[PDB]
């Protein structure tokens, strides 16, 4: 609904500042963290944030240590809310790919120059997070150079690769309106003498699936186009406004010709759930 | 080396005061603005808001920061842009901006030879944008985005674009968080607004929307007609049975009143009639005929 | 150049914890306001919210100066060392200063040590609607301020004649209801500290029926 | 390539009465349209720089008036000095002039 | 605050023409310098821009490879050179400032080229 | 839901400093709220909030008012969410009794 | 949600002291001008440290160079759940908390009392 995701990570810089380098002492002093604002850190920023804070409990999460050469690493524990824009044109049936761009702000590319240390050890922790409902699939660093109208900045990209499961969704709005048409179906083993039974089961059906329908794209964003539930939806409340148009037909021809009237509902009963299945196969076959 | 850059900033710094606009006597301070919308946030339509993220860019001219070193543009820190004099560029329709901290401040600051210059911002301006829901859900809309000076009236500080005034505000082009409307194209403008203080700049900029109607069409439309369909069945059903043409006329009444009602909740609380209202008005009369 | 010369003079043995005339008088403060935009008024939470342009200007013999320029223009950096009077919206649930890009605030220090301090401010006034004759109902409802720590002894409010100036009243989020005028008051309340000076705005509001005519009658 | 239509083409007028051009742009252009003021054998002289704001000098009979896309210049009590061509101009983005009105008096 | 153009050329058809605009009273570093020409009785008409700070230069459409600008900011000024000439531009050609709210304040005086033989 | 409230209060506390007495001018001076970071004020602390902030409009909502006798007065404007647990087994025809606890 | 009062004491034998009192029970602002170890929740989300009225903090300096630095914070902690088994399950929610950049060579942490008598 926010088209975003939040991710906390442990984000460490190493560069290698000449002035911090001393030949007296032979061990990696690790300094407090308040010396950081002290230092020369480089103006890193995710260009595609929204909220993001490093956390202050205890203290300010952050760690400077330096190195007898010269060399200064400085981490940070970050918690960004990125943006994510999604393709929901087959959701659930869907596979997102949302980014984490880092940026230099102030230095163009001939003043600093960014590289993941390792070059595929760089991000770890990947394998170990456990989403409630999407899975990664895969992730990748890249290195580009961005030209703005102020200059070329490098940058540095981590990208995910989210597959959605669809256990929940089976077994949340799939299935409900499953059931209610196969319970739609019943309206033609009842006698078509029956207007009042026929009617019910019809009407109620109708307005179960539009109900059902209505709430489910609500708890979704105002998206624009039609997504792959919203088209089972749609084929489920075709295939029950049709059962209804059909008991219609028979009550209609039902005393002029009752022989017609049972033909139909004997084909009815056999060519409604055939259609049904045929669709469904060729649904679960197109998206899968 | 490091000292010769260190005794520039150091001279550049020894004796300015940062409370005084440059040329404060015989200039009037001309800031060269520009914009880049990074991304087009989502406008919300309940509070008649819109967010967009921008790179503010400003570039005035400082006669107080010429320097003659070995290199041309000075690059500085972030930091550097307190210790100077910058305009206090405020939006006069934003709500809540906030300027991005992460992982130090989105800020920079380029101290050319002659003095020039140049210092941009990462902002995220949620502005307000007056709508006129009239033609819900085939409307589009105007939004604008109007900045000027605070404190500094029209005789001290004047605003002006960098480039041509159509090629000043530049949008991105994956930069869209537009999922409902669809942005078409920008507009500037420059004028002078009277107050009670004083007479002051203000830059305007409008960003021209449309709306897509394909979710509203979906979800109210489909539904009303359908359920219209669903009423008129119940004429080529026969007169004895009583019974069904009664539970469909009620049904069918009592489904357009609920969906009257659900269609009503998702525009702000106005107080006239939307063309959505006037098809739900109609369908219901419908059923009820 | 001279103005250096000027703004270092007056912050040369000058106390910005003592009011002007801390042992002479009270120092008379004249309140001016804009409104910009009276946000939504949600009454669920007994709630509005208001955006103004809060201008106060008073005399300070110490930041009286003598040259050829009348008037001194500031930004928001000279804002925090001289004496700032400390109004606060006695009704407000939650209200904020505006800091995008530079804090919203100016400062102008004419000869005669006359002070004009004005800020940019988005106030959650907080009012208790009696929901009857709901929604044939009208509410005034108001916008109260006075100092915190200053009694009526050493601080006094006093509005001006074109004090109070609502804008356009279109672009408003006033959806149900509708701007039909506003009133200035000006009273003396009693508290456990001492008599303080409260000022009021009145803005009335009457509900327009259309919303709830379409939505339940 | 915005392109902005001057009318009339070519109008004369007596000394004291008011008169008035019109410059209607093609697109939009906000209020960035200027009038220049072209003496024969001489560079063109700004009057109005933005709708309706006189350059320094600029007498104070010369008066803009600007909107989206119609632009009109008014000349009101008119001397015998102002017998030049006028040419509007927008700058909302790569300059482009208009054809000029050949001011007379008869 | 005084633009000062070149003298009138008499060049023969075919040929490239270097007219020169120094500008005295202010940088070109600050403003743009518009190039613009003018045929005897008509409409003036837009040639091409520079800005002097970086070398960005815009041409007309119409005027795009045929002229070109350059600039010198040692001297402050601006130059117009027409790469190939036919006997049809024989007009004014004058020199110009960006003003205030993007207008043209401060022009040159115009050197009139002429194209015969 | 949250089994919490709301609370806007004008915290008042008062004190006898002997340090800061005096007795040359009569009055009960009323320093700038900027003092009160360069005064002793009590590490007072509710125990039962949840998010709690001093009002800072148009300046921080504070005073401190001296006395010629060295009585200290500092007062704030807080607004609390203190948080109580509620008994709903009578739910609604219930009564909570909830509190605030100061405590140093 | 957690709401705890973090005890926490080291000995630094630079606040060595002798006079008329055993310990000082300092303010709250004196223990930002002392080394402070920087302690953090592995697993937490949006931790807070209250500083309604003035900041909830303690330091005292015993005499003979000990240190008691007591917080009271609210940790919004992470607990991953399985809930195959509800509304009939029962969990084990952590609140891991180590040293931020001293490592196992520099800086170890240990309960004060019993380990089942700590928390
Ligand atoms: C419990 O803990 C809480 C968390 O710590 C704590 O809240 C914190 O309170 C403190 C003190 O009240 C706050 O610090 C003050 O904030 C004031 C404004 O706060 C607004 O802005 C901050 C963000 O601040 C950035 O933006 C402003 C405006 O641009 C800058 O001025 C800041 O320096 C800072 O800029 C940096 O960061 C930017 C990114 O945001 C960068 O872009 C930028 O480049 C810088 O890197 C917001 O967070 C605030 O929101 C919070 O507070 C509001 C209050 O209503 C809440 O409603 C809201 O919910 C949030 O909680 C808010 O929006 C600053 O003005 C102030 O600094 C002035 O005062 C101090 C003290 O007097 C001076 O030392 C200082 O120098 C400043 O004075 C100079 O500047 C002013 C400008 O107005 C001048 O008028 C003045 O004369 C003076 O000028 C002189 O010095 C200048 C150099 O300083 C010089 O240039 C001039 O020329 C001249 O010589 C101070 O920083 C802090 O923000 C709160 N933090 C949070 C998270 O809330 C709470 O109080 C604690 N509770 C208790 C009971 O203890
Ligand atoms: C945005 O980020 C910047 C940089 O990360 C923050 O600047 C830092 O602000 C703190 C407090 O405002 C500074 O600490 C102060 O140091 C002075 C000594 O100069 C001390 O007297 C104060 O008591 C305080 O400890 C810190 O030096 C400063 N760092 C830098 C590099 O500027 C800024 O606070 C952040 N703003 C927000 C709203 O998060
Ligand atoms: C998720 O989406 C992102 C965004 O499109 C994908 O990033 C793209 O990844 C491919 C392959 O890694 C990049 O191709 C590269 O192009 C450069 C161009 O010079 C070439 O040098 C490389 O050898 C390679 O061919 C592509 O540039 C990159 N796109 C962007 C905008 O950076 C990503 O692959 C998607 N998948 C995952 C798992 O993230
Ligand atoms: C705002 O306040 C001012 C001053 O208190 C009011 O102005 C007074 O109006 C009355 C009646 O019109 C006059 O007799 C006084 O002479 C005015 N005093 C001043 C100082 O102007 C004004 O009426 C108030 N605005 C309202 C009530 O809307
Ligand atoms: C005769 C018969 O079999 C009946 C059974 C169901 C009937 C339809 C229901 C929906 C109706 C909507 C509109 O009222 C137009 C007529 C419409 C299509 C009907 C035509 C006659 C049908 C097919
Ligand atoms: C400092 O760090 C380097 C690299 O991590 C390591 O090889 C070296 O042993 C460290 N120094 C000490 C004294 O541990
Ligand atoms: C100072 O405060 C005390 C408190 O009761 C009061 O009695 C006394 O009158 C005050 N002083 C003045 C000058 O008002």
């Amino acid at each position: 609904v926010n088209m975003d995701y939040t991710l906390t990570m442990y984000f460490q810089q190493a560069w290698r500042d000449k002035r911090l380098s001393y030949n007296v002492i032979p061990l990696n002093l690790t300094l407090d963290n308040r010396v950081a604002d002290q230092l020369w850190v480089p103006d890193t920023y995710f260009l595609n944030d929204k909220k993001s804070f490093v956390h202050g409990v205890t203290v300010k999460n952050r760690m400077i240590r330096l190195h007898p050469d010269g060399t200064v690493l400085y981490g940070l524990r970050i918690t960004t809310t990125a943006a994510c824009m999604m393709d929901l044109r087959r959701y659930p049936l869907d596979e997102q790919n949302c980014t984490l761009e880092i940026e230099s702000y102030g230095y163009t590319t001939d003043d600093i120059e960014f590289y993941w240390r390792g070059d595929d050890n760089a991000v770890t922790g990947v394998t170990k997070i456990e989403l409630p409902q999407f899975s990664i699939v895969d992730y990748k660093l890249i290195t580009k150079k961005v030209v703005f109208s102020t200059g070329s900045y490098p940058r540095l990209s981590l990208s995910f690769k989210l597959k959605r499961n669809i256990g929940y969704f089976i077994l949340q709005t799939y299935m409900p309106s499953i059931l209610i048409t196969i319970l739609s179906w019943v309206s033609f083993w009842i006698n078509y003498d029956a207007s009042a039974a026929r009617v019910a089961l019809g009407i109620t059906t109708v307005l179960t699936m539009t109900t059902i329908n209505t709430h489910l794209r609500e708890t979704l964003p105002k998206i624009p186009y039609v997504k792959a539930i919203d088209m089972y939806l749609m084929g489920c409340f075709v295939f029950v406004f049709m059962a209804l148009l059909e008991y219609a037909l028979v009550n209609y021809i039902f005393f002029s010709q009752p022989a017609r009237a049972a033909a139909i509902d004997r084909w009815s009963r056999i060519f409604f759930p055939v259609v049904f299945s045929f669709f469904n196969i060729v649904y679960w076959l197109y998206y899968v | 080396n490091t000292t010769v850059f260190t005794r520039i900033l150091d001279r550049l710094l020894d004796g300015y005061d940062n409370r005084l606009r440059p040329g404060l006597g015989e200039r009037v301070t001309e800031v060269k603005t520009d914009i880049f919308v990074t991304s087009f946030g989502p406008v919300s339509d309940h509070d008649m808001e819109y967010t967009i993220d921008v790179f503010f860019r400003q570039s005035w001219k400082d006669e107080r920061l010429k320097f003659k070193g070995p290199m041309t543009v000075l690059r500085l820190n972030n930091l550097m842009a307190s210790k100077i004099w910058t305009p206090d560029t405020f939006f006069h329709n934003g709500k809540k901006s906030v300027a991005h901290n992460m992982t130090m401040p989105n800020k920079l600051l380029r101290i050319t030879e002659d003095g020039t210059l140049l210092y941009t911002m990462r902002l995220t301006v949620r502005a307000e944008c007056p709508m006129h829901l009239e033609d819900f859900p085939m409307d589009a809309h105007a939004c604008p985005l109007k900045f000027g000076s605070y404190a500094y009236t029209r005789a001290e500080v004047v605003y002006e674009w960098t480039r041509e005034p159509a090629r000043s505000v530049v949008v991105a082009e994956d930069g869209s968080r537009l999922n409902q409307y669809d942005l078409l194209g920008q507009t500037v403008d420059s004028g002078i607004v009277q107050s009670s203080t004083g007479e002051y700049v203000v830059m305007t900029t409008h960003f021209h929307l449309k709306r897509k109607i394909g979710y509203f069409v979906i979800q109210t439309y489909l539904p009303c007609i359908m359920t219209v369909i669903l009423s008129q069945v119940s004429f080529w059903l026969n007169r004895e049975s009583v019974p069904a043409r009664t539970v469909f006329g009620v049904t069918t009444v009592l489904t357009m009143t609920t969906l009257s009602i659900s269609a009503r909740n998702s525009l702000p609380k106005v107080a006239y009639a939307t063309a959505m209202d006037w098809f739900i008005a109609v369908c219901y009369a419908f059923v009820f005929s | 150049g001279d103005v250096t010369v000027i703004l270092n003079n007056l912050l040369e043995g000058y106390d910005n914890k003592l009011r002007p005339d801390i042992g002479v008088k009270p120092t008379l403060i004249h309140t001016d306001m804009y409104v910009n935009s009276i946000g939504p008024v949600n009454a669920i939470n007994m709630e509005y919210t208001i955006d103004i342009f809060f201008a106060q200007t008073w005399y300070d013999r110490r930041l009286k100066f003598n040259s050829t320029i009348k008037v001194l223009r500031l930004n928001s950096n000279m804002v925090g060392k001289i004496w700032i009077p400390d109004t606060f919206f006695r009704n407000s649930k939650k209200a904020d200063a505006h800091w995008i890009t530079t804090p919203n605030r100016m400062l102008r220090i004419w000869n005669d040590g006359r002070v004009l301090y004005t800020l940019r401010l988005t106030i959650d006034a907080e009012c208790q609607l009696q929901l009857h004759n709901f929604p044939m109902d009208e509410h005034s409802c108001p916008l109260e301020f006075s100092s915190y720590g200053y009694p009526r002894e050493e601080i006094v409010y006093q509005w001006k004649r074109s004090s109070v100036e609502v804008g356009d009243t279109r672009s408003w989020r006033l959806y149900q209801f509708s701007f039909v005028g506003l009133r200035n008051t000006t009273e003396v309340v009693k508290t456990t500290s001492g008599d303080y000076v409260v000022m009021s705005v009145y803005f009335d509001l009457s509900r327009r029926m259309g919303y709830f005519t379409i939505q339940t009658y | 390539n915005i392109v902005m239509t001057q009318s009339p083409k070519s109008m004369s007028m007596s000394v004291g009465e008011r008169v008035t051009l019109s410059c209607k742009a093609s697109e939009y252009v906000g209020t960035y349209v200027s009038w220049y003021q072209q003496k024969p054998e001489q560079s063109p002289k700004l009057l109005i720089y933005g709708a309706s704001n006189r350059y320094t000098g600029v007498p104070d009979r010369f008066t803009g008036s600007g909107s989206a896309t119609d632009f009109t210049l008014t000349i009101g009590s008119v001397q015998a000095e102002d017998l030049a061509d006028y040419h509007c101009g927008q700058s909302y983005s790569y300059p482009t002039f208009g054809a000029g009105t050949k001011l007379e008096l008869k | 605050v005084q633009l000062q153009q070149s003298g009138a050329e008499l060049v023969k058809p075919g040929a490239s023409v270097k007219l020169s605009c120094t500008a005295s009273g202010f940088n070109i570093k600050d403003t743009y310098m518009y190039w613009v020409k003018q045929r005897p009785e008509q409409g003036l008409e837009w040639i091409g821009r520079i800005d002097p700070a970086n070398g960005d230069t815009k041409y007309d459409p119409k005027f795009q490879g045929k002229a070109t600008i350059t600039t010198d900011t040692f001297s402050n000024t601006a130059y117009l050179q027409l790469s190939s000439l036919t006997s049809e531009d024989t007009a004014v050609y004058y020199c110009a400032r960006k003003g205030l709210r993007w207008a043209m304040d401060y022009w040159g005086q115009g050197t009139s080229v002429t194209v015969s033989t």
